């Protein structure tokens, strides 16, 4: 519970994590009694393949925090769904790959996220191109 | 038992022993009690290697020589790591299961296995 | 905001300047790790961290002090 | 009490797995019958596929009525099994009451 | 040399061994099969089988089937199969009188079959229980 | 018409009741659909139990063996139409028996 | 059969030239990323020596 | 005229065996693209593991 959570959370995290909170509650509910009905239903199978991955990307190592731009990027790439075709064993290696790739290659996303304090769509487009590049680099 | 405290491959060896033991624990009323209808190939490898490890873990003590007839040996850290590294990755499956029982190091288990095979040709 | 450097906390259960966040959990479950992550995430801001360790083990507090010193905290 | 119910439920799970193992053998106790039957049935028709066969089991009665034998079990507690059988039963007898088929 | 027998039921296989001398009914007549017999499919009706191989005969009761005589293996596929030393003699006579009593209510197409079945079935029970 | 509603061994996770026609049968040693689709392309028979993990699952295990050729010259007795009329009840009993065993 | 065989051989040898182009140019991208990733990983090695010498100096202070 | 019938069907069967041949070369070339590409990524991965273990 957070009484005043929405007030201090910036709009980038809001517009990127409302859907994540929705689908996380949905994955937690699809977790139990999962087998007998939703065995190959497309909605529930996709929500499971992107909700096991939700908890996968929600993991972390101790004493390795991620600043705000990394959080918005890692949650945007989980909310869009560019990892459902990937391996569950190799989510996090691709995660640190995309993290360090935006950390070195792309210097505009950090500036836009810091300045606007929201999810500006030009940063979204350049981020999308970088995500597609890392997608190809890891699938191949 | 933390990966970034004692060694990542050490932690992976320990975690894989725990995983194989969690396999054998639930598989007991599956294959070992009633069904046994060729459970799998990959399940049979885990069951056989789990019984191998369960022979392998217990070892002859120093103070139990006069107690229950066991000569005394000492086993180190990297030695146990390499022993379970060999046993988990499926290399010494051909040796008998009781070649790993009541033994120290993994090379001592392989030596006892060859002694029991020289008994098997007898 | 005052982001704890966690994905789940700073994502869906935010914590602001002046919002008490009780970290309630059992023994050996990761709450001290949560607090240390929160503290180490304040590397740049004007966040003067204060931390009290009531009745904790000497090895625990010394290890966390060493972690703080190595992390530049 | 909850511990005793837990152990007896595990017990009936064990004997159910046992009898399922038995049933997979009760099937192969009738499979060679089936194939030795149907290979005769099919491949021996080559001398009779010309002529008219005219079995009453193969005869076409003018389609008026339908009998609908539902194959249910006798034991209880099985779960949605028996109720799914009854649901497909009543769905078929509902689908059959608009065409005017006068089912039994 | 010796022909191979296969008395079969849909659930279990009663006889699978060999035999050198049999007597089996068919639908129209009956055929007697000795070793080195040509492929002849025999549509056996409700009727017992007299069976001999270095012994005195036995009755093997059948209740409607078909036998595809292959080469040195004869494939007798029946729905109800048994031996005449197992079906009780006097309870077969009980079944005989029960069938001949319950038969006299045959006043319908539905009941002609399930009463003539009783007739021929009790008869082919007694004819094996005696033999 | 006489048709039959029985289940199968598709999965422990999904039981599916299918309404199979029985008494008016195609002579080919086959079953058909209630509309005559001839579903016996979807035989998928003779499962056996095996696992990949702790839970015990189905593995329906598609076709394993088959042994037809034919006999070239039968020249049978017993009036061919009546031979096949005598062979059909055993096949129908095989279908009934397999239905009850798969239901159990 | 004349026009079918003609169009079929034509389209398939066209698909072969396209497969040639795809093979050679994706191999070009491969040889690009080989040099690029080599420069990247050795840059990471220089990053590594910088960070470890930095924590060395930190312990010295 | 029979020879010209043979020449017609000969041109056609020439195109036919040619399309089988180029189809064999098509599957060969596409698996070669996939082989060299995935193999190059495998080379890069093995090289980076080696260099990072060494520098570590
Ligand atoms: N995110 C993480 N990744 C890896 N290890 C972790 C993580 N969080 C906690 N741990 C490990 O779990 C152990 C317990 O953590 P922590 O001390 O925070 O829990 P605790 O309940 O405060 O323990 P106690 O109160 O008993 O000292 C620590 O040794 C820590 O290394």
């Amino acid at each position: 519970v957070s009484r005043v959570g929405s007030a201090a959370q910036i709009k980038a995290m809001k517009k990127v994590a409302g859907k994540l909170k929705l689908e996380l509650a949905q994955f937690a509910e699809l977790e139990a009694f999962a087998q007998f009905a939703s065995d190959l239903d497309k909605a529930t199978q996709n929500q499971l393949a992107r909700g096991q991955r939700l908890r996968e990307l929600l993991k972390q190592p101790q004493s390795a925090p991620l600043t705000v731009e990394e959080q918005v990027m890692t949650i945007y790439t989980g909310t869009n769904g560019y990892l459902d075709s990937l391996e569950l064993d190799q989510v996090r290696k691709y995660l640190v790959e995309l993290r360090t790739y935006v950390k070195t290659n792309k210097p505009e996303f950090q500036e836009i996220i810091s300045s606007t304090k929201t999810f500006t769509e030009e940063a979204e487009a350049l981020l999308k191109e970088a995500i597609q590049e890392q997608m190809e680099r890891f699938l191949l | 038992l933390q990966p970034r405290i004692v060694g990542e491959e050490h932690y992976e060896i320990a975690q894989r022993v725990k995983e194989t033991l969690q396999r054998y624990k639930e598989l007991q009323d599956i294959i070992a009690i009633l069904g046994l209808d060729e459970l799998s190939e990959e399940d049979r490898l885990t069951v056989a290697r789990a019984r191998k490890i369960e022979r392998f873990l217990s070892q002859p003590f120093f103070v139990a020589e006069v107690f229950t007839g066991s000569p005394g040996k000492y086993v180190g850290l990297a030695e146990t790591i390499r022993g379970f590294q060999l046993i988990l990755s499926g290399e010494l499956d051909s040796l008998p299961e009781q070649a790993f029982y009541l033994v120290g190091n993994i090379d001592e288990a392989t030596a006892k296995a060859m002694n029991l095979e020289m008994e098997s040709k007898l | 905001p005052l982001q704890t450097g966690l994905i789940a906390i700073d994502a869906m259960i935010p914590v602001g300047r002046g919002q008490r966040e009780l970290i309630i959990g059992d023994r050996q479950t990761g709450k001290t790790a949560v607090a240390t992550d929160t503290i180490l995430n304040q590397q740049g801001q004007n966040v003067i961290c204060v931390y009290v360790a009531i009745g904790q083990k000497a090895s625990s507090v010394a290890q966390v002090v060493t972690n703080f010193q190595e992390r530049g905290a | 009490s909850v511990k005793n119910t837990q152990k007896i439920t595990e017990a009936m799970k064990l004997v159910a797995a046992a009898k399922v193992r038995r049933a997979q053998e009760a099937v192969v106790n009738g499979r060679p019958f089936s194939e030795t039957l149907v290979e005769v049935l099919y491949n021996m028709n080559e001398q009779l596929q010309t002529e008219d066969v005219d079995v009453p089991l193969t005869k076409i009665r003018t389609v008026k009525k339908v009998a609908l034998m539902v194959v249910t079990g006798d034991r209880g507690l099985c779960g949605g099994f028996n109720n799914m059988l009854l649901k497909k039963a009543e769905s078929r007898i509902a689908e059959l009451k608009k065409l005017g088929v006068d089912y039994t | 040399m010796t022909l191979n027998l296969c008395v079969l039921t849909p659930n279990r296989s009663i006889w699978n061994s060999e035999v050198k001398e049999i007597i089996l009914s068919t639908n129209s007549g009956q055929i007697g099969v000795l070793p080195n017999h040509a492929p002849t499919a025999t549509a056996v009706d409700i009727g017992i089988l007299r069976i001999r191989l270095n012994d005195q005969w036995l009755t093997l009761a059948l209740m409607g089937g078909f036998a595809r005589i292959g080469n040195n293996e004869i494939t007798i596929l029946v729905n109800d199969a048994e031996r005449g030393s197992d079906i009780d003699p006097q309870e077969a006579q009980q079944t005989l009188e029960i069938a001949e009593a319950n038969l006299r209510k045959a006043e319908g197409k539905r009941q002609k079959i399930e009463a003539n079945l009783a007739l021929r079935r009790a008869r082919t029970r007694v004819e094996a229980s005696n033999t | 018409k006489v048709e039959m509603l029985y289940t199968k061994f598709v999965s422990l996770v999904k039981s599916d009741p299918v309404i199979h026609t029985l008494l008016p049968l195609s002579p080919k040693g086959e079953i058909c659909d209630i509309n005559g689709k001839c579903v016996d392309a979807a035989e998928d028979e003779l499962f056996r139990l095996t696992t990949k993990e702790g839970k015990l699952t189905v593995e329906r295990d598609m076709i394993k063996t088959e042994t037809p050729a034919f006999s070239p010259i039968l020249e049978f007795e017993q009036d061919p139409a009546q031979i096949l009329d005598a062979l059909l009840p055993l096949y129908l009993n095989s279908q009934i028996l397999r239905a009850l065993q798969e239901s159990l | 059969t004349i026009r079918n065989s003609e169009e079929l051989r034509g389209k398939a040898i066209e698909q072969l030239e396209k497969a040639r182009a795809r093979l050679k140019k994706v191999e070009m991208d491969a040889d690009q990323f080989r040099v690029n990733g080599y420069s990247e990983i050795e840059r990471e090695k220089m990053n590594l020596i910088n960070s470890t010498y930095k924590t060395l100096e930190q312990f010295e202070n | 005229l029979g020879d010209f019938m043979d020449k017609r069907d000969a041109s056609i069967k020439e195109q036919l065996s040619g399309v089988k041949d180029t189809s064999s070369e098509v599957k060969q070339l596409e698996e070669q693209a996939n082989a060299v590409m995935r193999a190059a990524r495998a080379e890069i991965s093995a090289a980076l593991n080696k260099m990072k273990k060494e520098t570590q």
